[PDB]
């Protein structure tokens, strides 16, 4: 369902990273398959020559958390009206606290290490289920 | 331009927006709706310097790069007491554990 | 687009070490799963991406994929022997493209991480 | 229109009942005072400022900043996140 199409119609994207995260722009290639793009520092934007159709999501590329693209989870960009180029403006979700709590864990405690944690049992499931471009697919549609 | 706070004395937090062109008053006003003791009463601070009813928040270094709301700016309050004010006294809040060495 | 690269030879000696095997389940295995691998896994489709003088520029063209069938295969003699191999293929990336396109820092990326890895080999 | 919310320790936090609601189990509770016997307030306070964060950056405009978290309050404010729902 949530691929590229081939339309090789040129379309002028601007990718911009106004999260302070670096990201992962991941292009989802004719079969569905992403493809993951050069990473954009915190802050910084960049050109890119892309097409009509081609689809696009956008990931922490350090923890593959979501992040939004013009307030949405997918960018799919159309033709440039007047040559005007398209813009994709990139930001951080607000989580939930419990969310930015995991990931903080996460990105301090190996996974082999989060059974000897004084939490929970439920905490456990909750920080083994690490955020993953595939499992997050299958729920957009 | 709104500037995130948490006015304290003694063991009590409250957590109140207000703009940089309010002034220190002001914020005595937003105190006594609350704790119910009129600005006459109360002796605002930023550290351990005391603050001007006139001056604005700004004017006395609050910014809004500086009082976020997940990391708002602290404003002493101290109450008056009989014949004088009382010393200015934040009772400090709980300590985390030590951090464990699955962590470290 | 041409032949690919042999990934098996009759007449070129095979050979298993433990740097070989460490090459294959560490260094390859790691680099084959990163995110910017996709470009390096196969060899270079230069009818689809409408690349003619890539083949003609590119002498010894090199990819992932026959690396890893390489090392699977008992091809090298050595490990230097399949980190040329590697090299050659970033030096090919770097060579035909120019500097600050897309592909060049992802061939870095990848390098960078190479390096790295290649630093904890275990000794012959 | 604000609640207090008392950490087991003792401290006081006086916020907008508003910004509390973003708890569902303070929501639930409601549904005035809160004590909280089990989250001190080196945590609770956290809490509060994350309401603060999350009823401001909610809708309300491009560019979210990131809520920080110390390693040290982790663990705790992870165990109170998921008792309050929020
Ligand atoms: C029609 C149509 C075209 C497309 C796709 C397409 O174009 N897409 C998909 C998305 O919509 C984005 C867009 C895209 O990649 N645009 C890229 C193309 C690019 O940079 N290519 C390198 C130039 C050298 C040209 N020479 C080469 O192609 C070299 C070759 N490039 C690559 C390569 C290049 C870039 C990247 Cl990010 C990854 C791999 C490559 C391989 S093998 C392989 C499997 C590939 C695809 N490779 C290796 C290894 N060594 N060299 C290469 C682009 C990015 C930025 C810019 C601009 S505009 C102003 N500043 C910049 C930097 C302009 C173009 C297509 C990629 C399937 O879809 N439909």
């Amino acid at each position: 369902v949530l691929r590229s199409v081939n339309s090789r119609e040129p379309s002028q994207v601007i990718f911009c990273n106004r999260s302070p995260r670096v990201v992962l722009p991941v292009w989802l290639n004719f079969d569905g398959e992403p493809q993951p793009y050069p990473t954009l520092p915190p802050g910084t934007g960049r050109r890119i020559h892309s097409y009509r159709g081609h689809l696009w999501l956008f990931r922490d590329a350090g923890t593959h958390d979501g992040l939004l693209v013009n307030q949405t989870e997918l960018f799919v960009p159309s033709l440039n009206v007047d040559g005007q180029p398209i813009f994709a403006n990139i930001t951080l979700p607000v989580y939930t606290l419990k969310e930015r709590c995991l990931q903080v864990v996460r990105s301090l405690v190996k996974p082999e290490n989060y059974r000897r944690l004084d939490i929970v049992r439920s905490l456990y499931e909750d920080l083994e289920d690490h955020p993953n471009v595939q499992k997050d697919l299958e729920r957009l549609t | 331009m709104d500037v995130f706070l948490m006015i304290r004395r003694h063991k009590t937090t409250i957590f109140t927006d207000a703009k940089e062109s309010s002034t220190v008053f002001e914020l005595k006003r937003i105190v006594e709706g609350i704790l119910k003791r009129p600005p006459d009463e109360q002796r605002l601070y930023k550290d351990d310097q005391l603050l001007d009813d006139g001056k604005t928040l700004g004017e006395c270094g609050f910014t809004s790069q500086t009082a976020r709301p997940q990391a708002p700016a602290t404003v002493g309050l101290a109450f008056r007491a009989d014949d004088t004010f009382e010393a200015l006294c934040i009772e400090p809040f709980s300590s985390p554990p030590e951090l464990p060495d699955v962590m470290k | 687009n041409p032949p690919p690269p042999e990934t098996s030879n009759p007449n070129k000696p095979k050979r298993q070490t433990n740097q070989l095997q460490y090459l294959l389940r560490v260094v390859l295995k790691t680099l084959w799963k990163h995110q910017f691998a996709w470009p390096f896994q196969q060899p270079v489709d230069a009818v689809k991406l409408n690349l003619p003088d890539y083949y003609k520029i590119i002498k010894t063209p090199m990819d992932m994929g026959t690396i890893k069938k390489r090392l699977e295969n008992n091809y090298y003699w050595n490990a230097q022997e399949c980190i040329q191999d590697f090299n050659t293929m970033f030096t090919n990336c770097y060579i035909y493209n120019k500097p600050g396109d897309d592909i060049v820092l992802m061939a870095e990326a990848l390098e960078k991480l190479f390096l790295q890895k290649i630093n904890e080999l275990p000794t012959e | 229109m604000y609640v207090k919310l008392i950490s087991s320790d003792g401290h006081e936090f006086i916020v907008k009942r508003e910004h509390a609601l973003t708890s569902g189990t303070i929501k639930a509770m409601l549904s005035n005072e809160v004590n909280f016997r089990e989250i001190p307030s080196h945590v609770l306070s956290k809490v509060c400022m994350y309401f603060t964060y999350k009823v401001r950056y909610t809708n309300s405009s491009t560019e979210i900043p990131e809520f920080p978290i110390a390693p040290e309050i982790a663990l705790e404010l992870l165990m109170a996140a998921n008792f309050l729902d929020c």
